[PDB]
RNA sequence: AAACUCCAUAUAUAUAAUUUUAAUUAUAUAUAAUUUUAUAUUAUUUAUUAAUAUAAAGAAAGGAAUUAAGACAAAUCAUAAU
């Protein structure tokens, strides 16, 4: 109910109406896991080092 | 009530009025806010503004008369206004720099990161000269097969075997992978070198952060060298018949 | 029709006086009015001749025309023009210059 | 040319000196004289030099490093500190003499009191005044200045300058009289200051510091000698803080907005 | 109120770490243990109601919503994006800077006000009216220092007061007379509503030109003069667009026919600060019938310019001082015109 | 034209009458975005085709009269009349690329020559035209 | 049921990998005010990918841009 | 002139019931580079810069066609035509 009421205070995009705590009213992103990618498992890091 | 025709820009009689007025507007902003010092140590809030290319600026600024010095001064002044700690900037600076930011971002897709297949083997295809080679690399012991035959039977020259093994040697993993080469086309060296290139490509799937080591080793670059066509009026390409002075 | 923007449909040009073209052009560049040039100015050439310069290609012939323009009321101008295409163009440039040099 | 600033309600001050602080004659001794003297000496010092285009605060900052340019620094520091003192004791900055709105009264701001609570050991303002007078008497033998400053750390200290030493620059505070014997800890602090200035790599041998002041009380004998005779300096300062113009003071506190 | 924001600023990052951690957690390990729990984990409470409400919440906020939307005042707080430091934490660099400004506006002024001192910027922003120009003011500006004797052009013999220390000294009574004449020629043209062009190409003059042009609603060229700008206008300046303005110098926001744009606009007055280098500009003006004003040194030819102003041309202070007087006169003319057309 | 079509895609897919949603669009392989009507809204036969037609205007043309035309001492003469420009400006700025007809003729160029016989011999009139 | 088992597990592992036994930790409502927010924005990112992929798949325009 | 162009190169999509097989291929469309970034050592109009090296991001390195105006009264009346 309170989440719905918070959305009632806005009549715009889902991201803008969401009001994330870290601001970022627009969260445009291209691709999947562009920055995080896949974490190098332990043996890969050890081999690289 | 009387009306008369006058130019837009105060620089209408200058060489390049458009660029001059844009720089004038930027200079007014830069001198109205001579305070608000620059950013601290960089690498945290820099190298994020793409600005605008020479061509993209010309269509809105100097155009044909756009000068290299004019562009350098423009970007220099844009950088100076960008280099203000964000928690003191105001809407005027940001609003004026919005135009020069431009929607430089371009959507990207179709990456298709390579992954191990159902049997845990990496499949890659290299090439050289007239050759091709599809290689299945799966972890194990240092066993290799070319077209179903042994390495020594297929490749008499030991240099071809050394080239094939180099990728597995750049990274010290010579005795940890099983190679199943299926080269076709060209002669022995082209086949061997296409196998080596395919092996280097296949090893990346196993440890993606080993790409640079291979790239610096030069095994990840494709050898574009190939036979050049026999030119019409002369002998075998780049050779001519004897030329007689008299 | 496929007339592109910024261009005008051609009309009578053979019977359109070159004086009108000179008057329109001069008004475009300078502030002179066209009506005075067309009406109260008189054209009469003075020196028409073929002038030749030779280059590596060969002799290059140019038409040199010198004309005067006046109102028979106090103003007179002198103008010379050169052209290789034809002598009518040379007279056009001379008429242009002379009206400029009143 | 440096000219003495025009003070508000100047007729009132000329007729009688700041009430509860100095008599007409005394005020004429500090302001309206010895201030024109200060300005004239400074102008004669910097006339025809690039320093004559700057204000006393800026010249004293520029001069701190130079050893043998100290006369100008000394002159400028005196001028700046003196006007600070006059402003913070001015009966009313607003020119309401014609309006006769004597109802105006000045009280400390709640933020200012909160800052006192944070500083020292959370003592009351009256205790601060008492101990401030205490130190003024005990570690300023000749003339000097009494400062309640604020540092970058957001903590008020009391600077006992023994001369025209601006709080702005701790290398030039002149807080310890070396002519008399000095304690071990004070000498240790002095050596630490030696090291801190030595650390600076700037060609002019300068060091960052903010420490801008909030309260100024003149300790030069140009102020109390006449009104408070001699040895009564403690009573002079006591009455000075009693009727201190608070509006300017609490404004000197960074409002944070 | 601040309690919500004081909990590690942006809290709930632990859930983000956890969902990131399970992103790499294979599904084959946890799916078996939870797929069969559905048939036995209903337990008590209104399961039908909560599932239906969640489905409606999903439909109306994740599946049926305007993701892309459509198509796409009062400076209450300066530095609106500042992040104030904590009460216990000390000042930050930015709060220190604002505190510096707070002290700077008034406290730094404490001491002795300055008088009888020359501030260069005041020669552009606060120029004096021609009527109250004194010979001493010109001499302080340095307009009296001509070029060396070895460079003298004899055509300017009447303008020079003598030679001192190897340079010719310009008479300043004459400079003042010519300057006032030129100044109110500019004022008259500005009141008439003409176009005033300010030309100067020496280094460091741009600030004066720009300021003068904006005060007089005129135009300036700090870049190099382009040959043919006036005689070959259609070819040079024919590509840049103009506007129609009313008696109040307010644009009419009306489109212009191609013939109107292609016409030529001719300055009604040209002011040149270095007539020795911009000779072609002077010759274009003389040929195109445009009155000109120029600063004439002991090296320039006074007969090229309609309204000479004998003075030094190689010093920024002198040209700025002269140009400031001219700009102020033009500004006064503009104000008079605006007053007249606002009220007759 | 491209922007108009792209906006039509975004508007159509964002709303689609607010009925079709994920798991219903068949995002695996199907690409049916919506009704054909909105795909080409305000994109019809009366605005699109004429303004995308190429080789409309003749900007440059040259004629060459080579032969024994002039009755000079007996030599030959060539007269050339080059008017306009002979390069297409919409091929190096935009993204369309020029195609070389028969691998040796720029598409924008239409050229031909015809011969004949006069009292003196044979002459040739060579005409080359550029159509932007 | 609309699954909701994954909901229970994520609440169970909310404090996992940081500390097994922790109290509410001054949360809004046992960590639900901004949890649905994160789920919603993740789903929005999925739909953003859906938008781009379908746009690319159906993209066809005349050349000469 | 350069660029667009073609052979070749890297990648994406589509087609092929993998008995016309080779899919390690064929050929249609598109993208890519006349590479970018950073650092330093240089001479300089002072980074409002060039070459020297380094680094890291890249698959990225070639060939073909096109040979202007004029001159050689160069060759061709045996390609053909007058
Ligand atoms: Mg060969
Ligand atoms: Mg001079
Ligand atoms: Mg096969
Ligand atoms: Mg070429
Ligand atoms: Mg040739
Ligand atoms: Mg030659
Ligand atoms: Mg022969
Ligand atoms: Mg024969
Ligand atoms: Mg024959």
């Amino acid at each position: 109910n309170e989440l719905r009421e918070e959305f009632s205070a806005k009549e715009y995009l889902p991201e803008t109406s969401l009001a994330p705590p870290g601001q970022s009213k627009v969260d445009l992103l291209q691709g999947s896991q562009a920055g995080s990618k896949i974490k190098p498992t332990a043996e890969q890091l050890a081999q690289w080092e | 009530l009387p009306r008369r025709i006058v130019p837009k820009l105060a620089t209408f009689y200058s060489a390049n009025p458009n660029h001059e007025d844009r720089i004038n507007r930027l200079e007014r902003l830069l001198r109205k806010y001579i305070k608000l010092p620059s950013q601290n140590n960089n690498e945290a809030q820099q190298t994020k503004a793409p600005w605008i290319s020479f061509d993209e600026y010309a269509l809105i600024g100097g155009g044909t008369k756009l000068k290299p010095t004019q562009y350098t001064q423009l970007l220099y002044m844009l950088n100076k206004l960008h280099n203000i700690d964000p928690q003191l900037t105001n809407d005027e600076i940001t609003s004026e720099l919005s135009q020069y930011y431009k929607k430089s971002s371009m959507l990207s897709n179709n990456i298709k990161i390579k992954t191990l297949d159902e049997f845990g083997r990496s499949i890659a295809v290299g090439k050289r000269k007239s050759s091709t080679a599809k290689v299945f690399v799966v972890r194990g012991t240092g066993e290799i097969l070319v077209n179903g035959r042994q390495l020594n039977d297929y490749f008499l020259k030991m240099k071809d075997r050394e080239s094939i093994m180099y990728p597995l040697q750049v990274i010290e993993s010579v005795g940890k992978y099983n190679i199943f080469a299926t080269t076709s086309g060209g002669g022995p060296t082209g086949q061997a070198e296409s196998i080596m290139h395919a092996i280097a490509k296949a090893l990346v799937v196993f440890n993606p952060l080993l790409k640079s080591r291979l790239h610096k080793a030069g095994v990840l670059t494709r050898d574009y060298r190939h036979v050049e066509r026999k030119k019409p009026g002369k002998k075998k390409a780049r050779k001519m018949p004897t030329w007689v002075k008299r | 029709n496929i007339l592109p923007p910024g261009v005008s449909l051609p009309n009578d040009g053979g019977r359109k006086s070159k004086s009108a073209d000179v008057a329109a052009g001069l008004h475009k560049q300078t502030g002179v009015d066209p009506d005075y040039i067309t009406r109260k100015l008189t054209m009469k050439p003075l020196v028409m001749k073929r002038v030749s310069n030779q280059t590596g290609k060969g002799k290059i012939a140019s038409f040199y025309a010198l004309v005067v323009v006046g109102d028979k009321n106090g103003m007179v101008g002198l103008g010379e023009g050169k052209s290789r295409e034809e002598m009518s163009k040379a007279i056009f440039k001379a008429h242009w210059d002379a009206v400029r040099n009143l | 040319i440096h000219v003495v600033p025009k003070l508000p309600n100047s007729k009132a001050l000329l007729q009688n000196g700041v009430p509860n602080i100095l008599s007409s004659s005394g005020f004429k001794t500090v302001w309206f004289d010895y201030q024109r003297y200060l300005c004239d000496k400074l102008t004669l010092a910097t006339a025809g030099q690039s320093l004559e285009s700057y204000y006393p605060f800026h010249i004293l900052l520029k001069t701190a490093g130079n050893p043998l340019q100290s006369n100008i620094f000394n002159l400028a520091s005196s001028i700046h500190n003196n006007h600070l003192f006059v402003e913070n004791i001015l009966p009313s900055a607003v020119e309401h003499g014609t309006n006769s709105n004597a109802v105006v009264k000045t009280e400390p701001s709640r933020l200012f009191l909160s800052k006192i609570k944070d500083s020292f050991n959370g003592s009351d303002w009256e205790v601060v005044k008492e101990e401030m007078i205490y130190r003024a008497e005990n570690e300023v033998l000749g003339q000097g200045w009494l400062f309640l400053v604020e540092n970058n750390e957001k903590k008020l200290f009391i600077l006992t300058s023994n001369n025209n030493g601006t709080p702005y620059y701790f290398p030039r505070n002149q807080s310890f009289d070396l002519n008399s014997a000095i304690s071990i800890d004070e000498f240790a602090t002095l050596k630490q200051m030696k090291e801190l200035i030595g650390k600076s790599t700037k060609l002019n041998g300068k060091v960052q510091d903010w420490t801008m002041p909030i309260i100024c009380v003149n300790l030069w004998d140009h102020a109390y000698l006449h009104d408070y005779g001699v040895g009564n300096r403690s009573k002079y300062v006591k009455n000075v803080l009693d009727n201190l113009n608070w509006s300017v003071v609490n404004n000197r506190i960074f409002s944070g907005i | 109120d601040e309690v919500m924001l004081l909990q590690q600023k942006l809290l709930y990052d632990e859930i983000r770490s956890e969902l990131k951690s399970l992103s790499q957690v294979p599904e084959d390990e946890i799916l078996p243990e939870l797929k069969k729990s559905l048939e036995q984990d209903k337990l008590s409470d209104k399961e039908q109601q909560l599932e239906a409400e969640l489905s409606d919440f999903f439909r109306n906020y994740a599946l049926l919503n305007k993701l892309f939307d459509s198509k796409t005042a009062t400076p209450t707080k300066p530095y609106p994006n500042l992040i104030p430091s904590a009460n216990d934490k000390p000042y930050s660099s930015q709060e220190l800077f604002l505190r510096q400004l707070n002290h700077s506006m008034r406290t730094a002024k404490l001491g002795a006000t300055i008088s009888k001192v020359y501030y260069p910027h005041k020669d552009i922003f606060y120029p004096p009216l021609p009527e109250n120009i004194t010979v001493e003011s010109l001499m302080s500006a340095g307009v009296h220092l001509g070029q060396s004797t070895s460079l003298w052009r004899s055509s300017t013999q009447s303008y020079i007061y003598g030679e001192y220390k190897g340079i010719h000294i310009i008479d300043l009574n004459q400079t003042l007379s010519y300057l006032k004449r030129a100044a109110k020629v500019v004022e008259g043209v500005s009141e008439s509503g003409g176009i005033i062009l300010f030309l100067g190409t020496r280094q460091g003059q741009k600030r004066g030109l720009e300021e003068a042009a904006k005060k007089t609603h005129g135009y300036y060229v700090s870049t190099r003069w382009i040959p043919g700008t006036l005689t070959n206008s259609t070819e040079i300046s024919g590509i840049w667009e103009k506007q129609e303005i009313d008696s109040n110098d307010n644009p009419t926001e009306r489109a212009l026919s191609p013939n109107e744009t292609s016409k030529q606009v001719k300055p009604d007055l040209l002011v040149v600060l270095n007539p020795t280098e911009n000779r072609n500009a002077l010759l274009e003006a003389i040929k195109s019938r445009v009155p000109t004003i120029a600063i004439i040194d002991t090296d320039s030819e006074p007969s090229l310019v309609t309204y000479p102003i004998p003075g030094n041309d190689d010093s920024l202070r002198s040209v700025n001082f002269l140009l400031g007087v001219l700009a102020r006169a033009g500004q006064r003319g503009l104000q008079n015109r605006l007053a007249r057309n606002n009220e007759k | 034209i491209n922007n108009n079509k792209y906006n039509n895609m975004i508007n159509l897919l964002n709303n689609n009458n607010n009925i079709n949603n994920n798991n219903n669009y068949n995002n695996n392989n199907n690409n049916y975005i919506g009704n054909i009507n909105n795909i080409y809204n305000n994109m019809t036969i009366d605005n699109i085709p004429m303004d995308i037609l190429m080789y409309k205007y003749l900007v440059g043309w040259s004629i060459k009269f080579k032969g024994r035309l002039s009755n000079n001492n007996g030599r030959t003469s060539t007269t050339n009349l080059l008017n306009g420009t002979f390069n297409n400006k919409k091929y190096l700025w935009s993204n369309i690329n020029n195609n070389y007809k028969l691998n040796y003729i720029p598409s924008n160029h239409n050229l031909y020559n015809n011969s004949n016989i006069n009292k003196n011999g044979k002459y040739n009139i060579k005409v080359k035209l550029n159509f932007i | 049921l609309k699954l909701l088992n994954m909901i229970l597990s994520m609440m169970n592992k909310t404090n996992n990998n940081n500390n097994i036994i922790i109290n509410n930790t001054l949360d809004s409502l046992m960590n639900k005010k901004l949890l649905l927010k994160n789920m919603l924005l993740d789903m929005n990112n999925k739909k953003m990918n859906n938008m781009k992929r379908m746009l690319n798949n159906n993209n066809m325009n005349p050349a000469g841009a």
